[PDB]
């Protein structure tokens, strides 16, 4: 069976829960890991190669009052760093995420994910968005409370690691219904600037 | 040989008694 220790980090409140639980069978399996107060959600993704899971590390909150302990780092593979797109100071904060990830993990291949698009007041919007291109990450918009874009750093994980550029899902998983409607025009224009973005400076 | 840990799934080596990740025993 191929697995993948994933950790997910990111400031209190940018949605990592609300993100790692959409994924019906990985909230149903998952583990607490009472040392770290951790859960571990396994998310199998089933892909043209066969299954790929990848163990989601969740924290418990403690995010809020400081830097992670080493042994929620520890023997990671990959990475999503996510913020709020609502929050400027979410994203300020990645660079830290980033650069405490770095220190225990080194090599690994790391999706930077702006959450919670799905609301209208967007702040931090494509044109600020620069870190992962600064330091070599694919970048991903999402909204974990519409599913919106829910398999896209998986999928790009998944052929980071296995080698494979053309590695597909063969179906997406499982998931929690939306709770609220990714607006199909927004998610189009999110996409459009994010292209703008990409070739501009 | 290696091990998986059953607490959080973390793969070890044959000598660790103890999972490197979450302290949790073989
Ligand atoms: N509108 C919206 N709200 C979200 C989204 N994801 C999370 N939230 C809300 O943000 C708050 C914190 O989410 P949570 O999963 O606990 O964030 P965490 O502390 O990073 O794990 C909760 O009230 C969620 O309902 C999203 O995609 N859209
Ligand atoms: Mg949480
Ligand atoms: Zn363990």
């Amino acid at each position: 069976q191929v697995q993948f220790k994933l950790v997910l980090v990111g400031d209190g409140g940018t949605g990592k829960t609300t993100f790692v639980k959409r994924h019906l069978t990985g909230e149903s399996e998952k583990k607490y890991v009472a040392t770290l107060g951790v859960e571990v959600h396994p998310l199998v993704f089933h892909t043209n190669r066969g299954p790929i899971k990848f163990n989601v590390w969740d924290t418990a909150g403690q995010e809020k009052f400081g830097g992670l302990r080493d042994g929620y780092y520890i023997q990671a593979q990959c990475a999503i760093i996510m913020f709020d797109v609502t929050s400027r100071v979410t994203y300020k904060n990645v660079p830290n995420w980033h650069r405490d990830l770095v220190r225990v993990c080194e090599n690994i291949p790391i999706v930077l994910c702006g959450n919670k698009v799905d609301i209208k007041d967007r702040k931090v919007k494509a044109k600020s968005i620069v870190f992962h291109r600064k330091k070599n990450l694919q970048y991903y918009d999402i909204s974990a409370k519409s599913n919106y874009n829910f398999e896209k750093p998986f999928l790009w994980l998944a052929r980071k690691l296995i080698g494979d550029p053309n590695l597909e899902f063969v179906a997406m998983p499982a998931l929690a219904p939306p709770e609220v409607v990714m607006d199909p025009a927004l998610a189009a224009q999110y996409e459009h600037d994010l292209e703008v973005a990409q070739t501009t400076a | 040989g290696s091990w998986d840990c059953e607490v959080c799934l973390v793969q070890n080596k044959a000598d660790s008694t103890k999972c490197i990740a979450c302290e949790s025993a073989k």
